[PDB]
């Protein structure tokens, strides 16, 4: 695997990919 | 946070796992 | 707005657009 | 929950908004 | 809900989300 | 138009409804 | 080009890429 | 119409191009 | 990481995120 | 192949990584 | 059809659209 | 390559077909 820039909808898409059934949180304010 | 780590900077898929529940 | 039929990654896209700078939590069953 | 409901039936943006932080 | 930048495919994706069955028009030239 | 309102500037989901049929 | 099997938001993505600066109209039944 | 046809059978990019403005 | 259920364009998104600057080859049957 | 397997059953990111160049 | 900028996941999405069943290669390093 | 032709510059759907197998 690699390291790239992941922003916006694309970042949340990658969170879905990696976390799936575990679920996740997206908190940009954090 | 996630935006600074992964959008502004670059992150791995492993680092992205930091934000799984 | 209209009602929504959203599976998989399309649900996360919708939460992204709806929540914006607030972010969101994605919590499937099991 | 919301993830199953939106996929197996339908759901509103207003129901979605409850999962915002 | 919020106000964010929506461009390109992402703007048409949000139009689909909000309009759905009503349909919509995307006319950047407008 | 939509691109100036929503991409160049920012718009709400409500403003996006302006472009529904 | 190849023939296409496109449901939901994937149809709008395809119209976006095909129409470009011309834009398009999205008009489902009912 | 085109939205049903692309989903329930198949459709071409050339058929898609007719819905351009 | 979690196991993945990926059809159509969602497979290509996943290969994109996984392979990054290396790129990838997309090779369906028939 | 991998395109059918990910769609009809499941597949891992580790199986995906084999299709990288 | 048109000529536009296609980058990142969006470029691989367009490759999927145009190539489909033929398959394709994404090699940015090339 | 594809990124220079299609992202940095602009390309047609026809040029994109150059990268089909
Ligand atoms: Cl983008
Ligand atoms: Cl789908
Ligand atoms: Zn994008
Ligand atoms: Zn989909």
């Amino acid at each position: 695997f690699v390291n790239q820039h992941l922003c916006g909808s694309h970042l949340v898409e990658a969170l879905y990919l990696v976390c799936g059934e575990r679920g996740f949180f997206y908190t940009p304010k954090t | 946070g996630i935006v600074e780590q992964c959008c502004t900077s670059i992150c791995s898929l492993y680092q992205l796992e930091n934000y799984c529940n």
